[PDB]
RNA sequence: UAUCUGGUUGAUCCUGCCAGUAGUCAUAUGCUUGUCUCAAAGAUUAAGCCAUGCAUGUCUAAGUAUAAGCAAUUUAUACAGUGAAACUGCGAAUGGCUCAUUAAAUCAGUUAUCGUUUAUUUGAUAGUUCCUUUACUACAUGGUAUAACUGUGGUAAUUCUAGAGCUAAUACAUGCUUAAAAUCUCGACCCUUUGGAAGAGAUGUAUUUAUUAGAUAAAAAAUCAAUGUCUUCGGACUCUUUGAUGAUUCAUAAUAACUUUUCGAAUCGCAUGGCCUUGUGCUGGCGAUGGUUCAUUCAAAUUUCUGCCCUAUCAACUUUCGAUGGUAGGAUAGUGGCCUACCAUGGUUUCAACGGGUAACGGGGAAUAAGGGUUCGAUUCCGGAGAGGGAGCCUGAGAAACGGCUACCA
RNA sequence: GGACUUUUACUUUGAAAAAAUUAGAGUGUUCAAAGCAGGCGUAUUGCUCGAAUAUAUUAGCAUGGAAUAAUAGAAUAGGACG
RNA sequence: GCCCGUCGCUAGUACCGAUUGAAUGGCUUAGUGAGGCCUCAGGAUCUGGGA
């Protein structure tokens, strides 16, 4: 049952190292590695299984496979990607397209549909507006708070000639 | 040992808090803060164990998360929030307002004070540098970035504070005779004066204090957090004001209010 | 990790085991007093024992010194309280006289007899420990 | 991991010291970036909580700046003529603080004639006024002015490039290059 | 020990950041930079007068001389720019009630604006780790030469 | 709570030990055992070995839901309740346990950081991001590639997983933006003066280097090179601005540049209101999660002074292969022979070094009660060390981690 | 703020100081070992005393003393004040 | 009367001692040297020089 491993080459096995994103391996905890076994790439006679992807089809269909079509499982749920699951340029609105999928509760039939994201909305608008609000009001805050404190100082000094003239 | 420690030893628990020796095993640690670990008052300690509102510590969290209680004018939802001296502690509902300060014999008072009193509070300035943008800034003792200070503030002064708005409404200086609550060793709790400090330099500066008892002690300067003009305190002072009586004094007052 | 539960004990006992002079004279403080015990004299005498070492402590210092005159004070007025010192001799050179008998006399088996209620020592034990 | 401990190594008595614990991370040590010339090659390393350093490996060009003049410019580093830690790193051209390289002159010229009008060695209206108003300050420095001619600068790398990814210093002057001139020589 | 040459290593030694502008004609050649360390102790003269570098000067280079002022009295002057003193006290010894004779050698360096030698009591301060050993600086020598003056030829 | 007694002789007085006597938070064992309360407990020998179960997981209105999940109703045809799985985040460095090592080590009391790192809590903190700066850059918001899942599978076997097909973000990877002003360098022109000028670029923070300011020990003058502000055109400069420390090349700022360019919100929940030129325009409430720098708090690492049991049937020790010091570097979070290169010959010791032993973790403390002492402390709190023995390292703020991984040994 | 100070031991008083343990105050856990409680009323919408003190010695710090015991001083005057 | 040593018996302890005897633990020369980490290369594939 041991996997093959893309470009070990050898036609054996060896027990390598593997880490986060790497082919059989699966991490149970951050910054594991582990030391396990592997098939290498070279095809033998030893596999149980070889792994095939048709890439050009025969003169002939293959029973289950040419004849019958499975299909895809989830659509697009990101707000361009619906765009481009059907290509849309941004001013035909995302809301419509998005898919449905019928559903059955015994004698009613109801029906969903995702959650787009990255969906630009008016709330999202109202934020962009505040923060930018917020720094320039700030900033605006900032410099008074300066220049009242510039004062401070300078009629301090218009004490400082007041002492000096006194005595 | 590998980390921070998250847990607080009952016995290994400071005194002042006058926890229990049985009944458990642990005291609750009190979670980073303003204050100090060992010079402060946990929230759960304080509704709990000096205010006996709630029984169980479970209590202390669900009187908390309906945030009743608010530190210093901000709400605080933390159980083991370290409270600590000079702030202000109050409940919304039971229009009650406390300050935290100390007794004489070391402890945290529980001690009322009033609706107006709990606008503002008073902070002893611990440091005083140059900050970025060439903006002068004080510090005080519980960890305050105020902006913009008067010159004349330096450090040992103390300074009041609008809690309200973060600002400061004025300062004290540290001067031969100005009011003086003393915040460490065992002469914690003490109030007077001052009468001159000792100056020794490369460690430790010796304040020589004088109450009105004509008492006298010292402590280190560190220790020492000035509050007013002799008579006129800038907070309100604990029955008591701090001037502790011997041993013989105390038993003699306790056996003076006898008669039923 | 619990703190310790702290505890004492409340006795001690004869330097010497066979001295017969002692065994008799420690008899009749219970054939009078209606004790079991050995340790119930035993337990009295340590009682006693300590309270001389802090008054012969006390003693030492300075008339009118602080601790003295506290601490002093205090265990006296602590003794006249169950009746073991009298008011006169209220100053502890006296409490350092102060035999056995004095603390003895002032059991509740020995006043449930004293007045009434007992007649005989023993059946002033039985009807306390009897509810 | 290299440990930076003292618990090894005898005691002045000259006493041979126990084991006592193992090594711990916080008294680590990593090794030498041992930077070279030529082409950008740097790897950050992770060092104590959070907090990069960057190791410079290969390295050609640096910023130098000419201190009496006020400037500094970006040049490549010819590279490594002299260095008083270990001569393998001379002749093994590599680049450590303190190490004494040859730079490049070629920015440092075209800096100069243009803010001098003067041209080292052997017509706007502004310039001529801005250059008229400079010199008795363009009278250099016999000892600098004469390294032009070989397109090569004498300088002291100042900063640390297993540390920092940079390898950046002054050019030489005045006392400290007469130094490094007799040493060069007077071994040559 | 310095003494002589000065410019004696592989390198150049200087005071940082202390730049001497060559096109600046000066009349110091060297311009040198120097502190007051504080808690009183004078900078001698030989310090700012000198030019030796040493950066582990306690008035010419860079440390900090914070913690304890210790004086003892030199016994070594063999290792280069560094001393070792001896501080003697005596130990009480309860159960006795008397007291035993004891000592500790101390290494510490000493900047070349004293010349210090065997025999003479130093006030030395204490400073960051300077060597291996090294954790005091040398700040005022109390003593002198003891006497040694007066030990010349026959009347 | 300052006590002694029995035994050498024929008898005597001594010396002197053996024996008795009393306690022990001092262990065992024997016999005996009713009640209240209190409650230590596989330390000692073997830090020997370990079957099986359990001891670390975690969700708020508020990061991610098309469960082909549950519930239906209640406005909700993008989503909206509730919610497995999974991603993402945070935690697993606390706790608990043991006393093997350890004899100037640890530890204690006392110091130091002007010698550093610090998740977090708390408080401060960001108008500068583009481009030779009119035929313009997604901001009404830019890119895919993946779990779960569906489906095809492999092995006797494990918290093994492979090939195929989908789809999210506060995961990954990108990438716009804002007032005014001043100061700088350039400089087209015109005109000879005392010379002045349109307009052009550059200036967030962070990084790295070099430079400068950061005064003050009481007062005054002349001259060289540049070159400021005001002219009563010989000239004057009149008031001139300064933080902290015992102490700094400190805090902070200024100049010329540097960077495979750090940060500068493409995030989320509640409410939905004003406002006119009716753009679904422009505005706008409360608070979540972030975020760079500084402070604070929880810390950490090193560190000064002094103090340790027996031992000379241990007297010299230390530099092989660093032993003690100097210079430079490298490395580190950072000091430092920590490591390297050059150079030197130093460092400790009868005031006991160095070596040996320890049935040695250090401390708070425990037992014994005239006092002085003597003995003990594996063990409820504090510090330290370890996880069968060694070494190594990934992740991370923090581990040289063991209920993490890698290798060797058993 | 400048300019400079012969060294030490001893003793004094003081600061800095974890708790539990120890000594010891207050409180009738029914007694007691303990514990840090508890106590008063209008016992129907509260009043109130507490949670002491001592010790903590060596070393380091800070202060007073000037006996006891060391130390250094001016003799080839290279002396002291100005 | 006391009493000393060889010689003889039982039993016990410790010593010397061919075996260049044995065992456990701590360091350690020389040789061999796993592994991760750093680094010179590499390039299955998978994209805009990088990974
Ligand atoms: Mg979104
Ligand atoms: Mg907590
Ligand atoms: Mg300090
Ligand atoms: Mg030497
Ligand atoms: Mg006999
Ligand atoms: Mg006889
Ligand atoms: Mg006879
Ligand atoms: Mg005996
Ligand atoms: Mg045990
Ligand atoms: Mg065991
Ligand atoms: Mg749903
Ligand atoms: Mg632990
Ligand atoms: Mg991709
Ligand atoms: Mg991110
Ligand atoms: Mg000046
Ligand atoms: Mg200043
Ligand atoms: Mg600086
Ligand atoms: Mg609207
Ligand atoms: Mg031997
Ligand atoms: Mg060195
Ligand atoms: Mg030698
Ligand atoms: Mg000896
Ligand atoms: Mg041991
Ligand atoms: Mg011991
Ligand atoms: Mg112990
Ligand atoms: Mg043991
Ligand atoms: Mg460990
Ligand atoms: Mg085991
Ligand atoms: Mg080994
Ligand atoms: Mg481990
Ligand atoms: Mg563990
Ligand atoms: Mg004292
Ligand atoms: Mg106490
Ligand atoms: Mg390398």
């Amino acid at each position: 049952g041991f996997p093959m491993k893309q470009g070990v080459l050898l036609p054996t096995r060896i027990k390598l190292l593997l880490t986060k994103n790497v082919s059989c391996y699966r991490p149970r905890r951050d910054g594991e590695r582990k030391r396990k076994s592997v098939r290498g790439a070279i095809v033998g006679p030893d596999l149980a299984v070889l792994a095939l992807v048709i890439v050009k089809k025969g003169e002939q269909e293959l029973e289950g496979l040419t004849d019958t079509t499975v299909p895809k499982r989830l659509g697009p749920k990101r707000a361009n990607n619906i765009r481009k699951f059907f290509g849309l340029s941004k001013e035909d609105d995302v809301r419509d397209f998005v898919i449905r999928r019928e559903v059955t509760k015994g004698e009613k039939t109801y029906t969903k549909a995702p959650k787009i994201q990255r969906l630009v909305t008016p709330q999202r608008l109202q934020r962009k507006r505040h923060q930018r609000a917020l720094k320039v009001r700030n900033a605006q805050a900032q410099r008074e708070a300066a220049a009242e404190y510039a004062q401070l100082l300078a009629k301090r000094l218009s004490e400082r000639k007041a002492e000096k003239a006194e005595i | 040992a590998r980390g921070p420690k998250k847990h607080l030893k009952r016995l290994a628990a400071p005194h002042h808090w006058l926890l229990d020796k049985l009944s458990g095993c642990y005291a609750p640690r009190p979670s980073a803060g303003p204050h100090k670990l060992r010079e402060s008052l946990p929230l759960i300690v304080f509704l709990r164990n000096r205010l006996k509102y709630a029984l169980n510590g479970r209590e202390v969290k669900a009187i908390l998360m309906q945030r009743h209680v608010k530190v210093d004018g901000k709400v605080r939802t933390d159980t083991t929030y370290p409270a600590g001296f000079m702030d202000v502690i109050t409940l919304d509902a039971t229009n009650e307002n406390f300050r935290l300060v100390y007794d004489v014999k070391g402890r945290f008072a529980v001690h009322r004070i009033t609706d107006e009193e709990a606008s503002y509070k008073l902070g002893k300035v611990k440091k005083v540098q140059l900050g970025k943008k060439g903006v002068p800034y004080v510090v005080t003792h519980d960890g305050r970035t105020i902006r913009y200070p008067d010159p004349n503030i330096k450090v040992n002064d103390t300074v009041k504070i609008d809690l309200a708005s973060g600002k400061i409404t004025d300062f004290i200086k540290f001067d031969a005779g100005k009011l003086v609550y003393v915040t460490g060793g065992r002469n914690l709790g003490r109030i007077g004066t001052i009468v001159h400090k000792e100056r020794h330099d490369g460690g430790f500066d010796l304040v020589h204090i004088k109450d009105s008892l004509d008492n006298t002690f010292v402590t280190r300067l560190n220790n020492v957090f000035v509050i007013g003009e002799q008579g006129k305190p800038y907070i309100s002072l604990p029955k008591g004001k701090g001037i502790k009586l011997s041993i013989a004094e105390e038993r003699d007052r306790r056996r003076a209010q006898q008669g039923l | 990790p619990r703190a310790p539960r702290t505890y004492s004990k409340t006795y001690s006992t004869p330097k010497r085991p066979y001295e017969s002079s002692r065994l008799d004279a420690e008899l009749k403080l219970a054939g009078e007093f209606g004790l079991k015990n050995k340790k119930e004299i035993y337990r009295i005498s340590f009682q006693l024992s300590k309270i001389r070492r802090a008054a012969r402590d006390l003693l030492t210092r300075d008339e009118k010194d602080p601790k003295r005159l506290f601490e002093g004070n205090a265990l006296i007025r602590r003794l006249v309280r169950v009746g073991v010192l009298s008011e006169d001799k209220k100053k502890l050179d006296y409490v350092l006289a102060l035999k056995v008998e004095d603390f003895l006399e002032r059991r509740l088996q020995t006043q449930v007899y004293k007045l009434g209620l007992a007649k005989s020592v023993h059946h002033a034990r039985v009807l306390i420990t009897q509810r | 991991g290299i440990s930076r401990d003292s618990r090894h190594k005898r005691s002045a008595t000259g006493a041979k010291r126990a084991q006592f614990r193992k090594k711990r991370k916080f008294e680590l040590g990593r090794q030498p970036a041992n930077t070279k010339i030529g082409a950008k090659r740097i790897h950050s390393v992770r060092t104590r909580g959070g907090n990069k350093k960057y190791r410079a490996l290969r390295i050609e060009t640096g910023n130098f700046s000419w201190a009496s003049e006020g400037i500094s410019k970006k040049t490549r580093i010819a590279g490594v003529v002299y260095h008083p830690s270990n001569n393998e790193l001379v002749r093994t051209n590599t680049l450590t603080k303190a190490a004494i390289v040859q730079i490049d002159a070629t920015p440092f010229r075209q800096w100069f004639e243009a803010h001098y009008g003067q041209t080292l060695g052997k017509k706007s209206k502004n310039a001529e006024r801005k250059w008229a108003a400079r010199a008795a300050s363009a009278k250099i420095e016999s000892s600098v002015e004469s390294q032009f001619s070989a397109g090569r600068l004498y300088a002291c790398i100042s900063s640390r490039p297993g540390q920092s990814g940079r390898c950046d210093g002054y050019i030489l002057e005045g006392e400290e290059l007469a130094f490094y001139l007799r040493r060069l020589t007077a071994k040559k | 020990s310095t003494e002589l040459t000065v410019q004696s290593e592989r390198a150049f030694q200087k005071q940082p950041h202390i730049f001497n502008n060559p096109k600046v004609k000066t009349s110091k050649r060297t311009k040198r930079w120097y502190k007051n360390a504080g808690l009183g102790f004078k900078t001698p003269k030989t310090a700012i007068e000198g030019s030796y570098i040493d950066k582990k000067c306690p008035f010419t280079g860079l440390v900090s001389i914070r913690g304890k002022i210790l004086t003892g009295t030199v016994v070594s002057t063999k290792m280069h720019r560094t001393i070792v003193i001896r501080r003697a006290y005596l130990h009480y010894i309860p159960k006795y009630n008397r007291y035993e004779k004891r000592h500790k050698n101390v290494p510490v360096h000493v900047s070349p604006a004293f010349r210090v030698q065997v025999g003479d009591i130093v006030t030395v301060g204490q400073c960051r780790p300077i060597s291996k050993t090294v954790r005091f600086n040398v700040v005022k020598v109390s003593a002198a030469a003891a006497k040694a003056n007066k030990q010349f030829a026959k009347f």
